[PDB]
């Protein structure tokens, strides 16, 4: 029963903030690196951010750096993404994903477990 | 054998090389420096000189061990098996992490061979015991077994290991890693062993973390109440750059 459940997606106007949550269960959350990956409808998946098991490593796509913050609560087994200054181009389904390892040293391989994602829509109208 | 052995003899100019590389190391690493390089060579020569090169024990090396005491951050250790070049390149780019061969003692002995004779009190440059064909209790084999046990035993938090994904046995139970190191990782200290399986770089798109020998390593570590993690390095030619540039979009595409 290894599971990731994203929450917090909805419709917001440009300039605003939104916090996503990803609830982990069925594995020792506190021992794994965790990612955010997004996919705009009709477009290829885009890697967003990574956090090491201990939170010492936080890295971000150039496209979100300075606007998004990744964080984790190992006691609540929850990963977060704090998105600020949202842009229309940030519209996408946001997925959390479990690293095979710790990401104390950042080594990119296939991610084993994915959530179902949460759609975030940034639109004026 | 008795006075004629199957293995290469003491490295030419062994005594000069040990002292030379001891001075270069103790200059470059002032946190030590208290160390006397003439004194360490005396402790090292003393371990095997005028002894039978098949009757050497860990105790012979205790003098050397005490003079070479060094605490390496326990949370920054890299173990490795058969992939020597990339392991050492990695600690050259990620300069807070250490292999055995980045410590004073490992640095002294790396790529060197040495032995003596039962009484001649001279170093034997002609031949030295081969582990397989001659005897396991030889100056070189006993040195590496002792320093490797201590190095693994000290490791804490997340320990990494680099393995050669191009070998028939990616994890080799009979390697120093498989025999000594893995059985000296303490679960009271170690949360995770994370393996990096380095692909030969041509075409091996297979998930080598599913190799039967990696499943064996996983079972050993799991039984020690340590978490086993495993990842593939498909592109060794991009590995060092990606470790230092984790936000480069050509690196993250590997997910
Ligand atoms: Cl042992
Ligand atoms: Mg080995
Ligand atoms: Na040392």
């Amino acid at each position: 029963q290894v599971q990731l459940v994203e929450s917090g997606g909805g419709v917001v106007q440009p300039g605003r903030s939104l916090r996503l949550s990803c609830a982990a269960s069925g594995f020792t959350f506190s021992s794994y690196g965790m990612h955010w990956v997004r996919q705009a409808p009709g477009k290829e998946r885009e890697w967003v951010a990574v956090i090491s098991d201990d939170g010492s490593n936080k890295y971000y796509a150039d496209s979100v750096k300075g606007r998004f913050t990744i964080s984790r609560d190992n006691s609540k087994n929850t990963l977060y993404l704090q998105m600020n200054s949202l842009r229309v181009e940030d519209t996408a389904v946001y997925y959390c994903a479990k690293d095979r390892g710790t990401m104390r040293v950042v080594v990119y391989d296939t991610l084993d477990i994915w959530g179902q994602g949460t759609l975030v829509t940034v639109s004026s109208h | 054998w008795r006075q004629t052995w199957s293995g290469p003899g003491t490295t030419k100019r062994f005594p000069e090389t040990v002292l030379a590389r001891c001075v270069k190391y103790t200059e470059i690493h002032p946190e030590m420096r208290h160390v006397d390089c003439q004194s360490v060579w005396d402790a090292f020569k003393g371990a095997f000189i005028s002894k039978h090169p098949c009757d050497i024990t860990e105790e012979d090396y205790q003098p050397l061990m005490k003079l070479g005491t060094q605490t390496v951050p326990c949370n920054k250790i890299l173990l490795w098996s058969r992939i020597k070049d990339l392991a050492h390149q990695f600690t050259q780019v990620q300069r807070d992490m250490f292999t055995l061969e980045d410590t004073l003692l490992g640095y002294l002995a790396d790529d060197l061979t040495w032995c003596g004779e039962f009484a001649t009190s001279k170093i034997n440059y002609q031949s030295c015991p081969d582990w397989r064909k001659d005897c396991s209790n030889n100056p070189v084999s006993v040195f590496w077994k002792t320093v490797s046990r201590r190095f693994a035993e000290a490791a804490c938090d997340v320990v990494h290991v680099m393995l050669d994904g191009s070998r028939s046995k990616i994890f080799d139970k009979d390697s120093t890693f498989g025999s000594v190191e893995v059985h000296n990782l303490q679960p009271e200290k170690v949360q995770t062993l994370e393996a990096w399986v380095i692909h030969g770089g041509r075409e091996d798109s297979r998930d080598l973390c599913q190799d039967p020998t990696i499943k064996e390593l996983e079972s050993i570590i799991s039984k020690r109440n340590i978490q086993f993690s495993c990842k593939n390095i498909y592109r060794p030619d991009k590995f060092l750059q990606c470790v230092k540039n984790p936000e480069d979009s050509s690196c993250t595409s590997e997910i």
